[PDB]
RNA sequence: UUCAUCUAGACAGCCGGACGGUGGCCAUGGAAGUCGGAAUCCGCUAAGGAGUGUGUAACAACUCACCGGCCGAAUGAACUA
């Protein structure tokens, strides 16, 4: 406590002997868990693990695009029958 | 030996006024020092930046009218390590650092000054 | 433990409604109906710089 | 379209140049062949920029071209037919890896002497043996590892110590924010043949006590179309 | 430092509590930093005594002039503080 | 002073598509520049009636086109959302384009010469629909910065003489801006109904040409257009003593407002009359009337101290788009959908004359300063240029 | 619903004297209860900074945290010691004007709910 | 009702859970309005304690449901009710992230 | 809301005051400060609503300008 | 199926380079490519971003982007079914 103490805690000794490749395993290992969990996953999870996978996707091509993109009428006329915005709605029944 | 204690805007006390006593009347700006240090005695004295350089040719704001000859003078100061073949080329590469400062060379930006160099409308004495 | 499996056999009420709900949608279909560029001379394929000479 | 490998894609500026680049390199080497006098080939297998940059500005009437290997092995020609000038796949086939490939129109004594008195410091580049030797002390290590007074020097920064363990090999634990070890180790001894991590050891701890001179092979004269070979280092 | 930090001893048969705090300046005060007016909230606050460590020597990277300076800068807040000057060795 | 105008010009072509904007030159009456319908503009020798400095870069309609007041530059702004600015000698682009913006370019302003620091250029203020107003420094030509409090589109921006910035846009709201305070938004202005048009100064002639009357004599150096131009501003901002400039408003809730902004943020009077939206309004150059362009087949007449009614002008048939003053604050041009230019005797309240000459709907329309031409431009795709 | 001109158009139209007439005398009215408005409903009824902007949660606290030194700044440095004695005096204050131990008390009765009740 | 139950339990537990920036001593005051800028620490809170509006939506919708008189009537006014929570929750991204 | 003036529906309806989709009210817009030419204060205006409010607590409406 | 790279050597691996003005300007207790805002230029180059990420209180170091050496013939991306 007190302040930044694992901080602190890592400075001084050091977070572990097995941590870097274990790290480097796990987000190796990703691109197979990946695949694992859309294949298995049954029901809502899989259902919502679809939608952030789509999500991310777009997130990402709409990244390289700016990426890659950063590399006759006047201007008060721009801008611009006396029907209702609706006319023959559905007929309710006094039933 | 050598240190750089730039810094500016053993026995590190006497240092202070040594280093102070480099820039008396100017500079006011934050050069770049360089501190020979024999066994405790500084022999300090500001190593040439292009930035300080300029700034003194000129939050804060920068808009200078350096007029083409002051940025040449700049270019013969430090012209001596510079990895460039020609002064002509020298300026364009602190005509750079006048753009990235934001200054006004003699009435236009830099950059077009740098066209009109490499165009073959303003000359350089060589 | 294993859990329950749902069944394949299809109790005809469900392939009754099923063919109503498709003779209905084509219908549907149908009625909101009412609201080329060839592909080429595909590589791949050896003796494509033949077809380039029977046009004069 | 599936159980492959993706490739990490990153958002830089810098883009590959791709055959325009080499055909630019083929066509100043070959104007500046029509140019210059004398042509020279240098071996700088592994360099410095600055080095480089220091051997280029003490010339800016002359050029110096670097590039591929098989790029200006066909600007000069490798077969006697496909050749510029006379005599010149007889130059072409001299060049071994990064070669430098060099024009003037100074004579020649200039050149041979002062690319053989030209030595600077480098580090000791592994497959080649270094003369030094060092055994670490057996305490705390410090960011020069055995070369000046550690009162001078600070330790090393914690965060190498991975570093150090893992892909050095260095047996390392770290007391508080310093590194510490219990023995003193050695890393290498005079004419040993280094290797890979011997001399990444050496350049983390900053050690350019190796002698780099260039090695000139060959040189062609254009008026006489003849080739001549001098190993000059 | 950046932030206050907190030790306990037992003097007397009595827990006190001792503050390191992380530095003060000697800036107009019409402009600080967050965590200078850590140190001056904690001063102006606190019941306790108050050791002001001068370091009589060339070190610090700090000369005596504006450690004194300092010193009668923020004397007002010592108005009832029970002070303490410490020298760590013309 | 300054006499009616008669005579047309030849039906004048150059840029064969629909014409967009227009603007004479601030220190003579032969340098006009017309932008149009493809992504090009065009400058004209009205002496002669000739094409000159075709002007290329866009590469979508030309919207926006304004003269620096020390008339060394041109700015365009157009359907893309950039802004080229060009040299008229060489009829050349200075540098590449001033992008940044995410949708069209509404309008531009110029920072007025008499607050200029001497040897130094005035930079320009741009507006556009993202809702956005940019600060460009024109000889760097970057963005110095930006001014994002609104929401929907900037209709109109105006740069006074106290350093200030007015900016009119579609949510309703005048919004200004202290330039000296780093583009702090300080005051927001909420009366009207509908979407703000065609924002307008009292002092924004004299803004515009700089230290050049209708005699087109220039300064000698930046240092006398400095002190020129600042009596000219202050002859007209000084009219009893305390320097105030008025600001109206239009919009397409059928009225104008009336505002001093900076001796109140309510404003003085709502100018209500007009049946359908206004357009357009002007300030005289003398800051006296205000004249406001309705698209009731109507022009409005009103005093700028009070907002109290004058007149009506009236002899238009379809949708009225903008007018223009003489110099001398007696006659008054306006532009219509149909096809004709007419112009008013502003004392006796009275058309003098009815210029038909087009052949289709006339979009835009600017008076020499002098008062020698009237240059008018539409879909027809021919520029005419009418004079005495 | 068919198409109309009459439709589009201001239905419910009102002068601004009328209107501040209207205003008066009913905010004369409506204050005395022992009046009142005899039909009620042929009558119009109906005619009666921020911080965030500058800093975003985010230069405030956090790892970006652009915000270094503070504007609740007190100049004269006296004058904030003068503060912190009159806020601790006043916390003093409110600690003995307001005024546990491993005990409770029982539950209210449910007859006392007992008007209350949807 | 369960939906509304839930955010209110979340919410409260913040509220209570945080402490009073006032009311709480002047040097813990200063010092954590230095830190974190009490005029924020404020604001966030007080947007919480306004969104904990989910209580009158689910009181509101429950009563419309009364008088549902179709599935479809009822499953419709039930994801209205979550919606406009969620709604409430989305207009709350910020100031969760600073607590 | 200030009244119904047209439910498609049987004018019954209207009478009734249903707000069913597509029914037409007269709504308040003193808010807006919109005026007429005369200096004249609107202060009601027809509208449309776009929901079924049966399935929504909101009416939600466009106005008829 | 389409588009691209390739014996003037492609893809993958190792190795080396990865520079200079420059610790570019604002800012700050400190920020040097990498807490942030806005420029984003030139030079020398085979190529080397006023810098892709890890990291440091700040530097450092490593890394990719890009180039070259060794290797010696196919390879990559987007789509459709």
């Amino acid at each position: 406590p007190q302040n930044d103490y694992i901080e602190r805690h890592i400075k001084q000794h050091g977070k572990r002997l097995d941590h870097e490749e274990r790290k480097r395993k796990r987000e190796a290992r990703e691109s197979h868990k990946i695949s694992e969990r859309a294949q298995k996953l049954t029901g809502w999870k899989g259902k919502q693990f679809a939608k952030k996978r789509y999500a991310e996707k777009v997130s990402m091509r709409k990244k390289i695009k700016a990426h890659e993109q950063s590399k006759a009428l006047p201007t008060y006329l721009l801008d611009r029958k006396f029907s209702v915005p609706l006319p023959k709605v559905r007929g309710i029944s006094e039933e | 030996k050598y240190l750089y204690l730039r810094a500016v805007g053993l026995s590190p006390k006497k240092v202070g006024e040594d280093i102070a006593k480099a820039t008396k009347e100017f500079k006011g700006i934050k050069v770049t020092v360089q501190l020979k240090i024999q066994n405790r005695q500084a022999a300090a004295s500001v190593v040439p930046s292009a930035s300080s350089l300029v700034i003194t040719a000129l939050n804060v704001k920068h808009s200078g009218n350096i007029q083409l000859d002051e940025i040449i003078e700049i270019a013969r100061q430090m012209r001596d390590k510079s990895f460039g073949r020609t002064l002509a080329s020298v300026t364009k590469e602190i005509l750079g650092t006048a753009q990235s400062v934001g200054c006004r060379v003699d009435f236009k930006n830099p950059h077009d000054i740098i066209e009109g160099i490499n165009a073959g409308e303003i000359e350089i004495p060589e | 433990r294993v859990r329950k499996r749902q069944s394949r056999r299809t109790s005809t009420k469900l392939k009754e409604g099923i063919k109503k709900k498709a003779s209905a949608h084509r219908k549907k279909e149908k009625k909101m109906a009412k609201k080329k560029k060839d592909p080429g001379i595909p590589s791949n394929f050896p003796y494509k710089a033949k077809i380039l000479e029977e046009i004069e | 379209p599936r159980s492959k490998r993706s490739k990490l894609v990153t958002l830089a500026q810098t883009d590959k140049k791709g055959r325009e680049n080499k055909e630019r390199i083929f066509d100043e080497v070959r104007e500046a062949l029509d140019t210059y006098r004398y042509v020279w080939v240098l071996h700088l297998d592994d360099v410095r920029t600055p080095v480089l940059q220091e051997i280029r500005t003490s010339w800016a009437g002359s050029k110096l071209i670097m590039g591929k290997r098989k790029v200006l092995q066909k600007a000069l020609g490798e077969k006697r037919e496909e050749e510029y000038k006379e005599n010149l796949y007889q130059l072409s086939k001299l060049c071994s890896g990064v070669t430098g490939l060099l024009f003037t129109d100074e004579d020649v004594n200039t050149v041979k002497e002062y690319f053989k008195s030209y030595v600077r410091s480098d580090y000791s580049r592994p497959n080649t043996k270094a003369p030094l030797t060092f055994t670490i002390p057996e305490g705390i290590v410090y960011s020069r590892g055995g070369q000046i007074p550690a009162e001078e020097d600070v330790p090393m920064i914690h965060s190498l110590e991975p570093t150090m363990r893992n892909k050095f090999e260095i047996p390392t634990k770290i007391k508080a924010g310093k590194i510490t070890i219990d023995s003193p180790y050695l890393v290498c001894t005079e004419g040993e043949k280094l290797d890979v991590r011997q001399a990444l050891i050496l350049k983390q701890f900053g050690i350019a006590a190796s002698e780099f001179k260039v090695k000139v092979s060959a040189y062609y004269d254009n008026d006489s179309s003849t080739v001549e070979s001098t190993n000059i280092n | 430092t950046k932030s206050l930090y907190v030790g306990h001893f037992d003097y007397k048969y009595l827990r006190f509590q001792a503050i390191d705090t992380p530095g003060i300046l000697d800036r107009p005060t019409e402009e600080m930093n967050n965590i200078e007016m850590q140190s001056i909230y904690a001063i102006a606050h606190l019941r306790s005594c108050v050791l002001y460590f001068m370091d009589l020597s060339e070190q610090c990277g700090f000369t005596i002039e504006a450690q004194v300076k300092l010193f009668h800068s923020i004397k007002p807040l010592f108005a009832n503080k029970s002070v303490m000057v410490v020298i760590n060795t013309d | 002073k300054v006499k009616p105008v008669t005579r047309s010009s030849s039906a004048i072509a150059g840029h064969g598509s629909t014409i967009l904007c227009s603007a004479f030159a601030p220190h003579t009456s032969s340098r006009m520049v017309t932008g149009a319908g493809d992504n090009t503009a065009r400058i004209w020798d009205c002496d002669t009636q000739t094409p000159m400095h075709t002007l290329k870069g866009h590469y979508n309609w030309v919207l926006c086109v304004s003269w620096s007041p020390d008339g060394e530059v041109i700015a365009t702004g157009s359907m893309d959302n950039t802004i080229r600015l060009w040299d008229p000698k060489s009829g050349q682009c200075l540098g590449d384009a001033l992008r940044g913006h995410s949708k069209w370019i509404t309008s531009l302003s110029w920072e007025p010469i008499h607050l200029v620091k001497p040897g130094s250029k005035p930079r320009l203020a741009s507006s556009s629909k993202d809702g956005t107003i940019k600060i460009w420094d024109t000889v760097s030509r970057v963005c110095q910065y930006t001014m994002s409090g609104h929401t929907n589109s900037v209709s109109c921006v105006k740069w006074g003489g106290q350093g200030l910035l007015y900016s009119g846009s579609h949510d309703r709201t005048v919004r200004v801006w202290d330039i000296n305070s780093q583009g702090r938004c300080i005051n927001i202005l909420k009366s009207h109904a509908h979407w703000v048009n065609h924002l307008s100064l009292s002092t924004d002639y004299a803004l515009r040409i700089g230290a050049f009357d209708h005699t087109g004599k220039k300064p000698s150096t930046p240092e006398e257009a400095q002190k020129k131009a600042l009596e000219n501003y202050e002859k007209i901002c000084k009219k009893n003593g305390n320097s105030e400039e008025m600001m109206v408003t239009a919009s397409d809730d059928y009225t104008m407002f009336l505002w001093n902004p900076l001796k109140s943020t309510k404003p003085i009077a709502r100018m209500t009359g007009h049946q359908k939206l206004v357009n357009h309004v002007a300030f005289s150059p003398d800051g006296r009337y205000i004249v406001s362009a309705s698209f009731d087949n109507s022009i409005k007449l009103w005093d700028g101290r009070d907002g109290k009614f004058i007149s009506t002008f009236r002899g238009h048939v379809a949708s009225v788009y903008q007018v223009a003053w003489s110099s001398d604050c007696r006659l008054l041009v306006s532009c219509s959908k149909d096809t004709t230019l007419k112009v008013w005797d502003v004392r006796t309240r009275k058309l003098s004359v009815d210029l038909p000459g087009h052949k289709d709907e006339v979009y835009t329309v600017d008076w020499s300063v002098d008062g020698k031409r009237v240059c008018s431009g539409g879909k027809d795709k021919m520029v005419r240029l009418w004079t005495h | 619903v068919q198409p109309d001109r009459r439709w589009f158009g201001n239905t419910r139209v009102i002068s601004q004297d009328a209107l501040q007439h209207f205003r008066s005398a009913l905010g004369e009215t409506q204050k005395d209860t022992y009046q009142v408005l005899l039909r009620r409903n042929k009558l119009p009824m109906s005619l009666l900074a921020r911080i965030l902007d500058t800093e975003s949660y985010a230069d405030a606290f956090g790892p970006k945290a652009q915000r270094k030194r503070p504007r609740l700044a007190a100049s004269n440095l006296e004058d904030l010691v003068k503060a912190t004695n009159e806020d601790i005096t006043k916390y003093e204050e409110k600690q003995v004007l307001d005024a546990e131990n491993g005990w409770t008390s029982a539950a209210k009765e449910a007859i006392f709910s007992k008007g209350q009740s949807k | 009702k369960y939906t509304g139950e839930g955010f209110v339990e979340k919410f409260e537990d913040i509220l209570k859970g945080f402490p009073n920036i006032n009311d709480v001593h002047p040097f813990h005051r200063d010092l954590m309005d230095t830190l974190y800028e009490k005029n924020h620490y404020k604001i966030s809170l007080a947007a919480i304690s306004r969104a904990k509006l989910v209580e009158q939506v689910a009181r509101d919708y429950v009563r419309l449901l009364k008088f549902g008189q179709s599935l479809f009537q009822c499953k419709q006014l039930k994801r209205a009710a979550l919606g406009r929570m969620a709604t409430i929750v989305k207009k709350l991204r910020d100031p969760l992230a600073y607590l | 809301i200030l009244a119904v003036k047209k439910n498609p529906q049987s004018p019954m309806y209207t009478q009734l005051g249903v707000l069913t989709k597509g029914t037409i009210i007269e709504v308040n817009v003193s808010e807006l400060g919109m005026v007429t030419a005369g200096g004249k204060v609107v202060w009601g205006k027809y509208a449309q609503v776009t929901n079924e409010p049966d399935r929504d607590g909101c009416v939600n409406a466009v106005l008829l300008v």
